[PDB]
């Protein structure tokens, strides 16, 4: 077992052996962005693809072109941490080698007239942190993946558009990655159409007329030929038997002197085999039968040279006679069956008014650019640039792949330009689907939906920037000078940087990280949205998109999704899901060969899945790997049934493969309704990290992964033995073999103490190791905000009893004891930021100073000399935090103030106070002050003090850094030197720098000694050089906004405690607003006088069907029960052997549990440490759909000598008499949500008023008033209360004279209203009057 | 106007206005330079376009966009739409003297009372406090009164309790679907930050305590105070305005308390003794000498409003239980004992409130509703009603039903392969046999729950109605129904595919055994269907309510009698066997169009 | 229909309040209309007392004063 696991082993009730360990949970973000950067040599991705896509740029003439060579990412100015403090994007410079070649236009290709190579700077690109995030403007943002319609061709068909017709009508759509959509469709009269750029409908064949296709070629392409021979007697027709399906004989078919089909009957399939066996070639056809058929090609009068019958025209008797007259002895017609080969292209050609290529191009032009008189070259260029230009059209690799998949073509790759073959094939397959062979595609299928991650949208935005650049580069290359133009001259970083900086900071998909919890982070990074650019809209989204789809199984979670207006659009990646090289989700499966369930794992997409038959993870297996049941439950073609054991192709990997990471942490998920599982998964994210983190007694074994893979903890980079643990750093001395040859082998982790999160919570880290104890690679060295020894811990477990209590648990209310508030176990720290900016006004600079007018020494007691609070000062609402006073000018006062100031002789100062003070209702402890000053403004005294302290601590930190590293290095030197010459007196008494030139026997000893002499050289160079670098960074100025002289940021730290109103919840979707903090002596108490921490309603469970919370409760009471046994063994100081026996008995308990832990291999110290960690209750793992069963729960309850019914006799706390019938009591894990009533309570009597409408709207301290909407106006109209309404319209909101007059009346003690007319009404009158419409008020 | 950062903020009209003037000015210049009339024509086109974009950018074929690249907001776009002046700043406004907060239960409250945090009431009633402090002389200066209020002296709190007495305050919860969604309570100052709501008034608000928030509005003027006291006060609104039924229905914990107390058992402590009234029934229960529900003979003296509204006292020796005798002490005089001599689920409680209203009036009904609430909460807590995993009992004969249906579907498969049945016919038949097996399992569980209790009587078994926690919670009407219980213990029936197609095979497991992976995945389709349907169903209902209100706004009762002739002719709706609605419910309260005669004519 | 009937109101402020504001206002302009503020909505807009419930007694005073000039 692992070191961090040998100290607290969670008992696992899983039964199915796990065969694939969960992947790194953030690989989507990391892999995507690493594609976006890392230099692709060949298979263009990311920056290389964008450059090769735009460059080279040829000038409009061809005299010169701008050429691309390579790119390189410079080092970021400041690290992630420095950017957080300074508030600046964590980016890296992009530096692109470029070449300007200039050709001579006299000589043919006189290339060497000018060659000009120069590295140019274009844009900065933000970099991803090691945890899948970006530090943009100091705030940590996440860009969520996108699920969009994969590029390619989609055949759809709407049913009942013309509802009177009730006729399904089809359409095909070509959606390129970049470019113009192309939409073929039918219409109720079976007429094909093309809708370019959602413009007007055009007869579809017109597009073919734009591609050099004459009517003969069109009909040669789309139809099938029927041959007529005028064989000297009445229209002998060559017959192909297979064309004779499903027809009626309107004349008697006779060949070889034999009548096969009798006239008047239906042609039958027996007749067709008759004709095939008889090998009939030719049948006589009557001349009246041809009056309906249509001629294929265009037949001329070859006797004279004139035309007879135009192509695609219906033959008649006279036309047939004329054709026979002119020596035409072979005739072609079109096979137009009403069943299988409809006359679609023929009818469309017939309704098409165009007759040649130019007229079709002109029609295209007039549809695309209506009003503009088209020309030859304009029309030709427009149509060619539509689809056949590589710049304005890209189907992309995925697009060409999906296109050929929906065209059954063989080659995966191709070209991003539409061909003629492609439009022809799309038309042909749409015609097929109209006929009946093949069928439409469904859009919700996850083989037609694709994931665009951060690397790919970033690449797209970078390419858009490069286009913006190439415009002006072409403009400058065509006209401007040549020999005096370096490439650096003609590039502008602004257009490129603006594009990338708009995506990373202002995109809909680029959004503030949810940092309420380690789970909330790690599930914001696995989100998958269907909004933003190229996505849907929450109000124009349908129903088919929202509902689950059978292909979501293993790719997207069915449970976790917001339950507001974003119900189905936003959803979370499943646990084991991945993305193909084309962006399609895929899920692992064990291959099955010969019944045996193999160990090798194939990732199947959503399309290569369907045709296989996939067994389930619940299906039992034997040692060999064979199934046990004969009829294994499997699913195939998107639907499930029972199959044989040898008919099975694949198996699922784990029973948690269908759920996401947040729903994988709910225990007993299978016992809860999916409505409550949805709510539980959603609320589990908002849990606030409490003061002390406590493991869940019942978890699902997935907590360790969510904690270690969030990067909220400090995992060891390499093994070794801890050298120095501190509250704020862990120095670990690496093992010998894990140590690279040249370096000291000391890893230093600087834990991040109390730091604001995005949500004003506390990101704190606490070492969980002890000095001088071994550690291995991957071992958690420091807990995070909401972890506990490496396991996630979003909330705390406490004694819940399910029973009503005097109406204090009515309708989801929670009755919480007071022993829960005394123990400060749901107390949360809330760090807050307050900022005061000193600005240059037109009346002069504003000053931050202690001397504040109209304020006594009372308030100024806490400010230091420069006017900034001390660190540690416990402030309360209203206390001054920094003293800022602005220049003030002539204040027009009233004669009475004139008299007042001229009597007491007190003229107010010319300086107004705008000092920053704590917002009302807030207490706290100033824990940090940061001062930012321009580069050019003198630093006040406290800025200098802060600068000195930070400089000194930084210098000391670097000194300790190098001191520890070189101490370990001198240890390495001594260790190598005890080999090959051990010296006692001379070797130690020398200062350790006495090896810079001294030499000993030539082995690896002196080799390392010379290595470390060079290390002396360049590491002194390092020490002083980069120490001066940090000194410069510390003392350098700041790029503040224009007009800002200095900014002071003060960091309170509130400590919020439970109170009535704070929403709590559990993992099973059972919310609750705490109703009463009940005294300890009143809680229902057990038979041993131990009271009950929380009392929950039993009427919440039945109609909600979250039975899990019951089972969990029972299991919790089992787990804690075991702890008590162990507690009574450690408090009675019983031998390690007695504890080992009992603990071992407590692990090997389940039916046939997967886990087996053998305590014979633990040393007695390890057993005692494990027992110390279990004495608060033995934690238990209950995997999601492989849980623990009531048989095992009750064996556990019997192990801890508890009531196997899981339900005890509670006595009342107040009257002391037993509750009549037993109550269920056990430890349920509760979470304090983010809905703290401190933040939700708000009130207002009077305050700010908006500017235009003159109606309540504050927000800074006192927020805007309560909106009294239309529905409430209806309610008051219903009551008949006209006066309450009138005051809520005029004097409470808009009536200015009214509002102030009535404040005066209230203060006088007279409650009366003098209402006028609201401001918004006569604002409306002005706005209507400004439309030239004379609206007035007909006075009396 | 200048924003903080030194940047300015301008209303888009300025930009639009600028274009007009610019173009107008250019035109004034061209007419002086005698331009080629092509240029003057173009200038006039652009002037027309600019004025059009000013008056209505949208209606103008191409919408002018500013530097943001999103379209500019023209004049017509400000007086129009949901965001226009009309709908957003002129019919519904932001309002002073108004706060909001999370709500919690005050179960000690009376129907006309709402908890109100001290801080919120201090901030809402601030000018009242200023005036009162000046009046008492405690602060002869408004400026120093503000100082006293901010310092929060201990005299401010006394002034606050003096100013808040008899001052009703309107509580609101959005969405306000009906007029009982904004009710005037009378504040009680509490130490906290969460409003406290009387439980009985949650149903009207549709308020539950899992994070809901309520807005508090203070009626300032004196007419507003009398309106909130006489029209809106929570004790005036006990009858719904849609139907006449009460809306002070004891909801869920109180109803389980009443049901547990007014129930009975075969042989329990105090079986068949005689009690001298309800008071020693309470004494026996408290002493622990008789169980809350144990059949007993008690003498009771019930009253009855005879002709001339006088309550005649008649006493007798009823054959009741201890619990019903205890509860008779809270029941008002004028009501019969029959109202208490029953199991008393939710329907019975609401109907006894109806009888109290109809016989006695509003004041006794309000007092009675409060007393019912207190005694229901009290005795629900005395019970110890929980929910264990053993309270959901799987029928011991569910496995065989399942296997029988498995064999039947196998047989119908063999009759499909043999060609005897078609695909569509196999479907309806197999769906029918699955529905039949589901109903058999439902019957089996409801027979193993509702009455399984076998109780000794004189040594011999006597089965009665069960005391199962889940059965009682379903039976009293507190929470749940036979459907949810069915999903808890019996198999949870057939699910539907996202197209409405009932999945051929059903979910044969339940929540006590837990679903399979596929069974859970199938359940999810219906879960999300229902959830998204609920999300998108509220907007349609809101639009319907809005359209209805804007039709019906200006209709008010304007006379006493138009002196009209007959109107509608009213008859029960009997659609075949079912008498959908009777005459009493279709005629109660209306006024007869003309004289009505008995079966004996001309009477 | 309810929406048509609510738009076929004789008062252009009530009609303009909720649907087709542009169309209603244009029609009222070319009609030279006037509304006498009788519906609840009209009086809610101009901040007056609605002619229902408690405002009824007030508004009938205005009716009687309209009777005598």
């Amino acid at each position: 077992y692992s070191y961090t696991e040998k100290k607290r082993i969670r008992k696992d009730f899983g039964k199915r052996p796990q065969v694939l360990d969960v992947p790194y949970l953030l690989s989507i973000q990391l892999d995507s962005f690493q594609k976006f950067i890392e230099q692709d040599p060949e298979g263009q991705y990311g920056l290389e693809a964008a450059f090769r896509s735009v460059f080279p740029i040829q000038s409009y003439s061809g005299n010169s072109e701008l050429q691309y060579v390579s790119y390189r990412l410079g080092e970021p100015v400041f690290d992630v941490q420095e950017c957080q403090i300074r508030g600046v994007t964590y980016s890296a410079p992009l530096r692109v080698k470029l070449r300007l070649v200039i050709y001579e236009r006299e000589a043919p290709e006189g290339t060497v007239k000018d060659i000009k190579e120069q590295e140019v700077y274009m844009g900065e690109i933000p970099l991803m942190t090691d945890n899948g995030t970006f530090v943009i403007n100091g705030t940590e943002r996440v860009i969520v993946s996108q699920l969009h319609r994969s590029p390619g061709v989609f055949f759809d068909s709407d049913k009942g558009k013309t509802h009177s017709s009730g006729k399904v009508l089809y359409n095909a759509r070509i959606i390129p990655y970049r470019g113009s959509w192309l939409d073929f469709e039918f219409d109720p009269k079976d007429n094909l159409f093309v809708r370019i750029d959602r413009r007007r409908k055009l007869p579809a064949t017109i597009i073919l007329r734009a591609l050099n296709y004459t009517t003969e070629q069109i009909l040669d392409l789309f139809f099938e030929k029927v041959i007529f021979e005028i064989r000297d007697n009445k229209l002998q027709m060559e017959l192909v038997p297979e064309r004779l399906r499903g027809e009626t004989a309107s004349f008697d078919i006779e060949a070889n002197g034999k009548v096969y089909v009798e006239k008047g009957r239906r042609i039958t399939a027996r007749h067709i085999r008759q004709l095939e066996k008889d090998d009939v070639k030719l049948i006589e056809v009557p001349v009246e039968y041809i009056a309906g058929k249509v001629v294929a090609k265009d037949y001329i009068d070859e006797s004279t040279g004139e035309l007879i019958c135009a192509a695609n025209m219906e033959l008649s008797l006279d036309l047939l006679a004329k054709l026979s007259q002119s020596g035409h002895k072979r005739i072609e017609t079109l096979f137009t069956n009403d069943l299988d080969h409809g006359p679609y292209i023929s009818e469309t050609l017939r309704v098409d008014p165009t007759n040649d290529r130019l007229s079709a191009l002109v029609e295209i032009y007039r549809m695309m650019r209506p009003g503009e008189p088209p020309t030859r070259e304009a029309a030709e260029s427009l149509f060619e640039n539509l689809f056949f230009s590589e710049d304005r059209y890209d189907l992309s690799a995925v697009g060409r792949m999906k296109f050929n998949r929906s065209l059954l073509r063989e080659e995966i790759e191709g070209s991003g330009i539409l061909s003629k073959d492609d439009i022809i094939d799309v038309m042909k397959k749409l015609i097929d689907i109209r006929n009946g062979k093949g069928e439409v595609d469904d859009i919700d299928h996850l083989g037609n939906r694709r994931i665009r991650s951060v690397g790919e949208m970033a690449e797209n935005q970078f390419r858009v920037g490069l286009v913006r650049v190439e415009r002006a580069v072409k403009e400058r290359l065509s006209l401007g000078d040549l020999d005096t133009l370096m490439p650096q001259d003609m590039i502008n970083a602004k257009p490129i940087s603006a594009a990338v900086k708009e995506f990373f900071g202002s995109s809909q998909l680029s959004q503030f990280m949810d940092q309420n919890n380690p789970l909330s982070e790690i599930t914001h990074k696995r989100r998958i949205s269907a909004l933003g650019p190229g996505g849907l809209t929450r109000e124009r989204a349908g129903f088919e998109v929202r509902d689950v789809h059978p292909t979501h199984y293993g790719r997207v979670c069915p449970i976790e999704t917001p339950e507001g207006p974003n119900i189905g659009l936003i959803n979370s990646l499943s646990v084991y899901a991945q993305t193909n090289e084309y962006g399609f989700l895929e899920t692992p499966y064990r291959k099955v060969t010969d019944g045996v369930v193999t160990d090798e794992i194939h990732y199947l997409s959503a399309i290569e899945e369907g045709n296989y038959v996939i067994a389930q993870a619940n299906s039992n297996l034997d040692e060999e790997g064979h199934f046990v049941e004969d009829l294994v439950t499997c699913r195939s073609k998107g639907e499930s049934s029972l199959f044989s054991r040898d008919q099975v192709d694949y198996m699922d990997v784990s029973t948690q493969q269908v759920v996401s990471v947040g729903a994988s942490l709910i225990p007993f998920l299978e016992h809860d309704d999916a409505n409550r599982a949805l709510m539980g998964a959603n609320m589990q994210r908002q849990a606030v990290p409490t003061l002390r983190a406590d493991k869940p007694l019942v978890g699902t074994g997935m907590e360790r992964a969510v904690a270690v893979d969030s990067g909220v903890t400090a995992v060891a980079k390499r093994g070794g033995v801890v050298q120095y643990v501190d509250a704020s750093r862990i120095v670990i001395k690496v093992n010998e073999d894990e140590m690279y040859p040249g370096e000291a082998g000391i890893d230093i982790y600087n834990l991040t103490k109390y730091t604001r999160s995005n949500q004003n919570t506390c990101i704190n880290q606490m070492p969980c190791v002890s000095l001088g104890e071994p550690v291995e690679r991957g071992d958690v060295l420091a807990d995070g905000p909401s972890t506990d020894l490496g396991e996630l811990a979003l909330g705390q477990n406490m004694r819940v009893a399910f029973m009503p209590w005097n109406g204090y648990n009515f309708e989801d209310s929670i009755l919480v004891s007071e022993r829960v508030v005394q123990e400060d176990r749901f107390t949360t720290i809330h760090i807050q930021e307050l900022a005061c900016v000193s600005r240059d006004t037109k009346l002069g600079p504003e000053e931050i100073t202690a001397d504040i007018p109209n304020v006594g020494e009372a308030a100024l007691s806490k400010l230091d000399e420069s006017g900034i609070v001390y660190i540690g000062a416990e402030v309360t609402g209203g206390d001054i935090l920094v003293g800022k006073v602005t220049p003030k000018g002539e204040t027009q006062l009233t004669p009475e103030e004139k008299l007042l100031r001229a009597i007491f002789g007190e003229k107010a100062s010319d300086v107004k106070d705008s000092s920053l003070r704590v917002p009302n209702g807030v207490s706290g402890t100033v824990i940090d002050v940061q001062v930012f000053t321009r580069d050019g403004v003198e630093k006040d005294k406290r800025a200098l003090e802060i600068e000195e302290m930070q400089l000194k601590q930084a210098k000391k930190d670097l000194s300790e850094e190098l001191q520890i590293l070189e101490a370990g290095l001198f240890s390495r030197i001594r260790a190598v030197l005890v080999a090959g010459g051990v010296e006692a007196e001379k070797l130690d008494k020398l200062p350790r720098d006495r090896w810079l030139e001294l030499g000993l026997t030539d082995e690896e000893k002196q080799n390392q000694l010379e290595q470390l002499a060079e290390q002396y050289d360049e590491l002194k160079h390092e020490f002083e050089k980069k120490l001066e670098a940090k000194r410069r960074k510390i003392t350098q100025g700041d790029d503040l906004a224009p007009g800002v002289l200095k900014i002071v940021k003060v960091y309170l730290a509130v400590k919020r405690r439970i109170q009535p109103g704070d929403k709590m919840a559990g993992r099973h979707g059972n919310k609750g607003v705490i109703s009463k903090i009940n005294p300890i002596e009143d809680m229902p108490y057990d038979e041993n006088g131990t009271p009950v921490d929380i009392v929950l309603n039993p009427l919440g469970v039945p109609s909600r069907m979250n039975i899990g919370q019951i089972l969990e409760t029972h299991l919790g009471m089992a787990a804690k029960g075991i702890g008590d046994k162990i507690n009574a063994m450690l408090k009675q100081q019983q031998e390690v052997a007695k504890l080992r026996e009992f603990i071992q008995r407590a692990y090997d308990l389940g039916a046939d549990v997967r886990q087996k832990v053998d305590l014979s291999t633990f040393s007695d110290e390890e057993v005692m440490r494990l027992a110390e960690n279990l004495r608060k209750g033995m934690p238990i793992a209950t995997p999601v759909f492989d849980g623990a069963k009531e048989a095992e729960i009750k064996e556990l309850l019997k192990l801890g000598d508890l009531p196997t019914s899981g339900q005890i006799r509670l006595y009342d706390g107040r009257t002391g008499e037993q509750f009549e019938r037993p109550v269920t009591v056990g430890y349920m894990y509760m979470l304090k949500l983010n809905h703290l009533v401190d933040d939700k309570m708000h009130a207002r009597s009077t305050g700010s008023y908006s500017l235009v409408t003159q109606q309540p709207l504050g927000g800074k301290a006192q927020f805007g008033g309560q909106r009294f909407g239309e529905m409430e106006v209806w309610a008051l109209e219903a009551y008949g209360a006209a006066y309450t309404l009138q005051e809520m319209l005029t004097v409470k909101s808009d009536d200015v004279n009214g509002r102030t007059k009535m404040y005066k009346n209230i203060v006088d003690g007279n409650h009366q209203m003098e209402p006028g007319m609201p401001e918004s009404f006569n604002v409306l009158l002005k706005e209507i009057r400004s439309l030239g419409i004379n609206i007035e008020l007909e006075d009396e | 106007v200048p924003l903080d950062g030194g940047r300015f903020a301008t209303s888009d009209l300025n930009d639009l206005y600028r274009r007009v003037i610019n173009r107008n000015n250019r035109l004034k210049r061209l007419l002086d330079l005698a331009a080629p009339d092509i240029i003057v024509r173009n200038e006039k086109r652009m002037l027309q376009e600019a004025v059009d974009a000013l008056l209505d950018n949208g209606r103008r074929g191409r919408a002018i966009t500013g530097s943001n690249k999103r379209p500019l907001k023209s004049l017509a776009d400000m007086i129009k739409g949901k965001q226009g002046r009309f709908r957003q700043n002129l019919l519904g406004k932001r309002v002073d003297y108004s706060g909001r907060s999370v709500i919690t239960v005050g179960p000690y409250l009376r129907l006309h009372q709402c908890g109100l945090p001290k801080k919120m009431a201090l901030e809402l009633f601030k000018p009242f406090i200023y005036g009162k402090l000046e009046l008492r002389g405690l602060a002869t200066t408004i400026k120093a009164a503000k100082k006293m209020v901010e310092r929060e002296e201990a005299v401010v709190w006394d002034i606050l309790d003096e100013v808040i007495r008899e001052h009703p305050v309107l509580l609101n919860r959005a969405p306000t679907l009906h007029r009982l969604g904004i009710q005037a309570f009378e504040p009680v100052l509490i130490e906290g930050k969460a409003i406290q709501l009387h439980p009985l008034v949650c149903a009207a608000y549709n308020a539950d305590f899992d994070g809901d928030q309520m807005a508090v509005h203070v009626p300032l003027t004196l007419e507003a105070q009398l309106e909130a006291r006489a029209l809106m006060m929570s004790t005036n609104n006990i009858l719904s305005p849609a139907n006449g039924e009460p809306i002070i229905v004891p909801s869920q914990d109180v109803v389980l308390g009443l049901y547990y107390m007014t129930r009975d058992c075969v042989n329990a402590k105090g079986e068949g003794m005689v009690l001298t009234g309800p008071k020693e029934a309470e004494r026996l229960y408290r002493s622990g000498l008789a169980s809350l529900h144990a059949r007993v003979k008690v003498r009771i003296t019930e009253y009855e409003k005879d002709a001339n509204g006088e309550l005649v006292a008649k006493t007798s020796l009823k054959d009741t239980t201890v619990g019903r005798a205890i509860l008779w002490m809270i029941v008002p005089k004028g009501l019969p004992y029959s109202i208490v001599n029953q199991a008393l689920g939710k329907k019975a409680i609401s109907k006894m409130l109806n009888t109290c209203y109809r016989i006695l009036g509003l004041k006794p009904t309000v007092i009675f509703a409060d007393q019912i609430m207190y005694t229901g909460f009290a005795y629900a807590a005395r019970s110890g009603a929980s929910v264990g995993i053993d309270d959901m009992v799987i029928p011991e004969k569910k496995h065989e039903i399942i296997s029988e249906a498995e064999a039947e579907v196998a047989e119908i498969q063999e009759q499909f392969q043999s060609g005897l049945v078609t695909a569509g016919e196999r479907y309806n038949k197999v769906i029918d046999i699955w529905a039949a097996a589901n109903d058999r399992v439902s019957k089996a569980m409801m027979d193993n729950l509702q009455t399984e209790t076998v109780i000794n009587r004189d040594g011999q078994e006597e089965k009665q109605v069960s005391f199962n926690s889940i059965y009682m919670m379903a039976d009293s009407g507190a929470r749940g129904s036979a459907a949810q219980i069915r999903q808890l213990a019996g198999m949870r029936g057939l699910m539907a595919k996202p197209d409405g197609s009932i999945i051929e095979t059903p979910i044969t497991a339940n929540f006590r055994e837990g679903l399979n992976v596929l069974q859970y995945f199938i359940s999810t389709h219906g879960a999300r269907k229902g959830l998204a349907d609920t999300a998108l169903k509220t907007a349609n209902s809101g639009y319907l309510t809005r359209r209805l209100v804007d039709v019906a706004q200006d209709l008010v009762v304007t006379e006493d009698d138009c002196g009209t002739h007959e109107g509608i002719m009213m008859t029960p709706v009997i659609e075949g066997g079912d008498v959908k609605e009777p005459l009493r419910d279709r005629v109660l309260g209306r006024v007869t169009a003309e004289d009505v005669l008995k079966p004996g004519t001309a009477d | 229909g309810i929406t048509k009937a609510s738009l076929a109101t004789e008062s252009f402020i009530s009609a303009a309040s909720f649907q087709e504001t542009t169309r209603v206002l244009t029609e009222a302009a070319v009609a030279g209309k006037r509304d006498e503020l009788r519906g609840l909505k009209e009086n809610v807009i101009v901040g007056r007392l609605i002619p229902a419930g408690t405002g009824y007694a007030y508004h009938q005073d205005r009716m009687r004063r309209r009777a005598a000039g």
